[PDB]
RNA sequence: CUGGGCCAGCAUCAGUUUUGGUGGCAGGAUAAAUCCAUAGGAAUGUAGCUUGCCUCGGUAAGUAUUAUAGCCUGUG
RNA sequence: AGAACUGGCGAUGCGGGAUGAACCGAACGUAGAGUUAAGGUGCCGGAAUACACGCUCAUCAGACACCACAAAAGGUGUUAG
RNA sequence: UUUGCUCCACACAAUAUAGAUGGAUACGAAUAAGGCGUCCUUGUGGCGUCGCUGAACCAUAGCAGGCUAGCAACGGUGCACUUGGCGGAAAGGCCUUGGGUGCUUGCUGGCGAAUUGCAAUGUCAUUUUGCGUGGGGAUAAAUCAUUUGUAUACGACUUAGA
């Protein structure tokens, strides 16, 4: 097993926003391979996770996770909306994100 | 509400175990389970009373020997069952089959 | 979906390649553009020479240093189109642009790396036929670019090597075919075929 | 070789009986046959065997195949059917690598996880004997 | 304390207006018309397809 | 103005003292729904007779479907239209498979070529041309030859993904 | 070391909502078409026929409205 | 510069018109979910480098109300009539 | 000056990270034309074939991948070695030779996994920077001050001094 991965690869594009006013409370996400609202429905409800590092080790681990879930589709092009427990950093715009298979309905 | 699960143990280390339905991809493939007892297992059976009982270890063997019997019938079902699932490059789960 | 993405600048339309390249960066994609000299601009040469000259005549009146800078080489003609489409004065923007690299001719690392094209910025696919367009290198040399000749020299020299390379490779797969056959219609062959392979 | 050599570029023609692969929509993936030409961008197609209803179509949303058969301009569905059958069009189609690739494409898409697994194990077995052969000549 | 809608929640649907019970039971959200044969006069269709 | 429909619209002046049962008039109207159809009836009926709808009624609305909708035909179209400086009469031909189709492209054409919006255009008459070579305008006539066939050079396949690993071909 | 407090997952519900699949009905020119039958008819004239040309393969004009293709219009 | 009716600004933030007293949309308790308006959806920038028929090539093209101007006059450019 | 100093192995505490998680998979060119194969007069040539997307290709089974017995190959791959070459556009990489060695899922066996309790929280990537071991290695200048006047408002410049 060269591969170990059970998530689909995703990007963090943006907060929800108008031209000139943003909303940190929702986050727009680009899910690799997904190209349409139709498609992006599959991942609604699924669990997102932003995984980052830090100096001050907490749980024996210096790796931390921001969790949240995909909530609805966005636009016409497979892009999708997410709430996280705590809104994502914004320095994270263009960072990678992880979209999981649970809660599975397959 | 949970799913009794088994592996089988001798096939890939997984015990007779509980698992939540919402965290499982049910695949298309299926092995027969007629000749497997599966009666004694219930909530209380798993109810935590460190050190595994000799019952559990035995029940495993009972249940497994039948499943591995049925598994081995079809080619590569055993080997499949031992290998771990993982998304390869450009897997699009949202229209893969399983 | 690729750590880095090399783009053969050739036959692309500046603004459209610029627009796609620029969104890629903002999304976290590392892009490196090669052969910028063989890049296109819609409209006939004279037009875009005229345009560049309008760009040229602007400069801080009291100190030409402060005022707008007029990069001449194709890579930077393109970087201008590109930067204009990024919020380049913000932290985010500066970061975006630092995921970009833009060369003229394709120069080591990438000499042996695979480049791609961007269809939706592919001049041939895009421009109506008969419509006049501009080659970026000619424009540049025309407004002061010093190095078209050299890039031409190095490029040819490289195309030489790359040929003997491909010719080797095109022949290796000859050998791979000779032994492909012996297995081409073996038993697992017909068996893999069953499942689409 | 003192002939006049003129590279005679060989286009698929829009003509009566030119058969076409429908690209988008309710009849996507199906084969129809051009029956009459409406204008430079529109035609009247009909695909009785395939179950595509006789209609005007925008030449945009259909792709011309190299298959063309004998058909009289403006033929009604019924005879469009009669001639296509006679023409063994479907047969010729499924014979093309264009057709087969579509179907392979279709087949992979269908594979279940376990199936997919087996394809790996067989690809592994075939590679062994291939690398072997390779390293001998 | 909480307005419940009768077009969801069959219970409050049944509290307001019963008959729903028979409505549902007797289908009749479908129900076919009885066929007839009234054909339109020749003048009618002359005029339809006129000019 | 959308997907066009043709309507038989029939109406009459309201009945009275002296004229119990007045005369019925009919129009064919290309509109996109009934509400427009009936309104465009009363528009013309004001301009031809001197009825106002306040003193009239609409006796019937019927949709006139196309007879042979899968038979290509050549329509002649007569148009009155208003320009930035005058108002003019036209005749043009449109080749299509239905009356309603013909009108859509008429309305588009008037708008591309002469910048005429729906409001500035009366449709005078639209009629199938029975005898070929009564076809007057060339841009249709050139489709009427025996054994017509043409190619469709320079084909631009739309790409799905943004990068492609092969330099595309335009080779239909 | 259990009980609290808090946080979470799943289940079954309630309220608000969003995005799919699918069942049964109604109307119209009781859709219009296709299809079937029949009448008529033409040309971007199918087969034959006539005719110079011919590689005797076939060609081009003329005739001829279904024939060794087919189409259009009406009615049912 | 001065009257008429109404609606505004003034006293009023909010979304749109880059910008802006007065335009368009819409008026404001602290918030959640949904849907919109006017306006937008290549990239800057949230949102189809969507679909469809035309038109246009400018060695001074053009690109959206208020609005940030253009005329008499003329062209064997090209399109339709 | 009293710490020294530089280079190769892995070792320990901090430190930072615009965001690894199977693979950035190398002709050139045309697009009203081309790719691949094959033949030849090696060409604006002959024949065959292909596209209609990378929905490819390669890799992918094994305690986050343990232990163990063989079979059939003589292949695959990794690690340090080694024989030749080639690469200066930023070559800092590429091809090749001969073994050695770990693995090999091409194949057939014997074990192991649990109780991490139904998800949380479970592979650790690379930067720097300090110390630590042992191995190789090297043993300078610059500034102040003084001095020149090809220089100079002050700094700066330019000379000179064991
Ligand atoms: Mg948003
Ligand atoms: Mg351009
Ligand atoms: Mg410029
Ligand atoms: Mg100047
Ligand atoms: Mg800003
Ligand atoms: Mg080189
Ligand atoms: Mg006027
Ligand atoms: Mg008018
Ligand atoms: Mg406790
Ligand atoms: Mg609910
Ligand atoms: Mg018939
Ligand atoms: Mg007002
Ligand atoms: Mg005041
Ligand atoms: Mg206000
Ligand atoms: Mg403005
Ligand atoms: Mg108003
Ligand atoms: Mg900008
Ligand atoms: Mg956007
Ligand atoms: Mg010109
Ligand atoms: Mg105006
Ligand atoms: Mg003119
Ligand atoms: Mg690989
Ligand atoms: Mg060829
Ligand atoms: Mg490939
Ligand atoms: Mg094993
Ligand atoms: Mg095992
Ligand atoms: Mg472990
Ligand atoms: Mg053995
Ligand atoms: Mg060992
Ligand atoms: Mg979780
Ligand atoms: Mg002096």
């Amino acid at each position: 097993a060269e591969s170990h991965r059970l998530y689909v690869k995703g990007k963090h594009l943006s907060y929800q926003r108008s031209k000139r006013v943003n909303n940190p409370n929702v986050s727009l996400i680009k899910i690799e391979g997904v190209a349409t609202p139709q498609d992006a429905q599959f991942y609604l409800g699924k669990r997102i996770a932003y995984v980052y590092r830090a100096s001050k080790e907490v749980r024996g681990s210096k790796i931390r996770v921001m969790w949240g879930k995909v909530t609805r589709t966005h636009g016409n092009s497979g892009v999708v909306r997410a709430t996280f427990r705590n809104n994502l950093p914004a320095k994270t715009f263009g960072a990678s994100v992880r979209i999981f298979l649970y809660p599975s309905n397959i | 509400n949970t799913l009794l699960i088994s592996g089988p143990f001798k096939v890939n280390g997984v015990p007779l175990r509980r698992v939540n339905a919402r965290y499982v991809i049910a695949t298309s493939t299926k092995v027969s389970v007629e000749g497997v007892n599966v009666e004694k297992f219930n909530v209380e059976y798993f109810a935590k009373e460190k050190e595994i009982k000799a019952e559990r270890v035995e029940d495993q063997k009972v249940v497994d020997k039948a499943l591995i019997a049925e598994i081995k019938k079809t080619p590569l079902l055993k080997q499949y069952l031992s290998a771990s699932f993982s998304l390869k490059n450009g897997d699009k789960p949202h229209m893969l089959k399983f | 979906v690729e750590p880095v993405v090399v783009i053969d600048g050739k036959g692309h339309l500046v603004g459209r390649l610029a627009s796609v390249v620029a969104k890629q960066l903002l999304n976290g994609q590392k892009i490196v553009v090669v052969r910028a000299e063989e890049l296109n601009i819609s409209g006939e040469f004279f037009r875009n020479k005229l345009k560049y000259h309008d760009f040229l005549r602007k400069a801080t009146a009291f100190n030409k240093t402060r005022g707008p800078f007029h990069f001449r080489a194709p890579s930077r003609i393109f970087y201008k189109a590109l930067r204009g489409m990024v919020s380049h004065k913000t932290a985010r923007g500066k970061a975006a642009l630092e995921r970009l690299k833009v060369f003229e001719g394709i120069p080591p690392p990438y000499d042996k790396k695979k480049r791609v094209v961007v269809p939706q910025a592919l001049r041939v696919l895009r421009l109506k036929p008969g419509r006049k367009y501009t080659t970026l290198g000619k424009l540049s040399t025309s407004v002061g670019w010093k190095y078209e000749d050299v890039v031409a020299k190095l490029e040819a020299k490289r195309k030489v090597s790359s040929a003997e390379y491909y010719a080797k490779k095109r022949a290796f797969t000859k050998k791979v075919a000779s032994a492909n056959a012996t297995a081409a219609e073996s038993d697992v062959a017909k068996q893999l075929a069953a499942l689409g392979y | 070789s003192t002939d006049s050599i003129v590279k005679a570029s060989n286009w698929r023609l829009v003509e009566v009986g030119r058969v076409v692969l429908i690209k988008k929509g309710q009849s996507a993936g199906k084969l129809a046959a051009i029956v009459e030409i409406i204008d430079q961008k529109k035609v009247l197609i009909d695909g009785p065997k395939a179950g595509v209803p006789r209609q005007a179509i925008n030449l945009g949303q259909v792709v011309l195949t190299p298959l063309t058969f004998a058909l009289p301009r403006g033929a009604r569905t019924a005879t469009v059917s009669k001639k296509w059958a006679a023409a063994a069009v479907c047969e010729k189609w499924a014979a093309s690598s264009w057709a087969k690739k579509i179907a392979q494409r279709e087949r992979r898409a269908a594979l279940t996880d376990f199936e997919r697994f087996q394809v790996m194990v067989l690809r592994k077995q075939k590679r062994y004997t291939v690398k072997k052969a390779l390293a001998k000549a | 304390v909480l307005k419940k809608n009768p077009l969801k929640n069959k219970q409050v649907l049944l509290r307001l207006n019963p008959y729903a019970k028979v409505f549902a039971a007797e289908k009749l959200g479908s129900k076919k018309a009885e066929k007839t044969g009234t054909k339109p006069a020749a003048v009618f269709t002359e005029t339809l397809k006129h000019d | 103005m959308a997907h066009f429909k043709e309507y038989q619209v029939i109406g009459r002046r309201l009945p009275t003292e002296s004229v119990p049962e007045p005369k019925l008039f009919r129009m064919r109207i290309f509109a996109s729904n009934e509400v427009i159809a009936k309104s465009r009836y009363w528009y013309f009926l004001q301009k031809l007779h001197k009825v106002k709808k306040a003193s009239g009624e609409i006796v019937s609305i019927n949709q006139i479907n196309e007879a042979h909708p899968t038979k290509v035909k050549n329509f002649g179209v007569w148009v009155r239209y208003d320009s930035r400086s005058g108002t003019h009469n036209m005749y043009k031909e449109i080749r299509d498979v239905s009356r309603v189709a013909a009108v859509e492209t008429l309305y588009q054409d008037m708008a591309a070529r002469h910048r005429a919006r729906f409001r500035s255009i009366h449709i005078l008459k639209v009629a199938e041309i029975e005898k070929t070579a009564d076809v007057k305008r060339q841009y249709v006539k050139q489709f009427l030859t025996k054994d017509l066939k043409f190619p469709l050079p320079h084909r631009v396949q739309k790409s799905t993904k943004t990068f492609s690993y092969k330099r595309p071909s335009t080779f239909y």
